[PDB]
């Protein structure tokens, strides 16, 4: 969608080739983030001496409760700002910065 | 020996057009200015529609290029090097290109 390449020219490309051509473009948004572990108040069932852990939702820290990425305002800010689909006009950046936020 | 033409100029073994070039002519239509100095209304609406046409052809190459090979196997080597169409016939108009591309 944003660089306007076709399925088949990207097929072969690996991970590494593809967050190199978006980040070019000016999308930030080409990595994956891990969720912490909140351990459970009390041992489970079934599990003698053994604790429990469960992922927090939505990838928000809850110690800072923040998402993960603490520099996702400037993400957005720089997603706003950059131009996809399109060399000239905002249409595409201002719908998805809208969006997301 | 026969061969015959693979179709919508696509290299079988690049699975993409002769051209390598050709993202970089669209954005160059994108961004040049036709028929007026100020205003990209032209530039972008051809790129618009060639870059559809480049997906549409990218994506559906193989099952004409099946098809041209079946009836290929159809007509003998003195057919396929002496036929010419010399009557005109058989054109095709300007808006039909298009809307078929």
């Amino acid at each position: 969608f944003l660089t306007n390449t076709t399925y088949d020219i990207v097929n072969n490309d690996t991970i590494d080739v593809l967050k190199m051509k978006l980040r070019n473009q000016g999308w930030p948004f080409v990595e994956r983030y891990n969720a912490v572990e909140i351990d459970m108040s009390v041992e489970p069932l079934r599990s003698p001496g053994q604790v429990g852990r469960y992922y927090n939702p939505f990838n928000i820290d809850p110690l800072t409760k923040k998402h993960v990425e603490d520099r996702l305002e400037e993400f957005i800010n720089q997603v706003q700002v950059g131009r996809f689909r399109n060399a000239s006009g905002n249409a595409v950046g201002t719908t998805l910065a809208a969006f997301l936020r | 020996v026969g061969r015959y033409y693979n179709p919508f100029n696509i290299d079988p073994l690049t699975k993409k057009h002769v051209e390598d070039r050709l993202e970089e002519f669209i954005n160059q239509v994108q961004v040049g200015r036709f028929r007026n100095a100020s205003g990209n209304a032209v530039g972008t609406t051809l790129a618009a529609f060639l870059r559809a046409c480049r997906d549409k052809t990218s994506a559906n190459w193989r099952g004409y290029s099946v098809l041209v090979s079946r009836y290929r196997s159809l007509i003998p080597n003195e057919l396929f090097e002496s036929l010419r169409n010399i009557s005109g016939e058989y054109n095709i108009n300007p808006q039909d290109e298009h809307s078929f591309f």
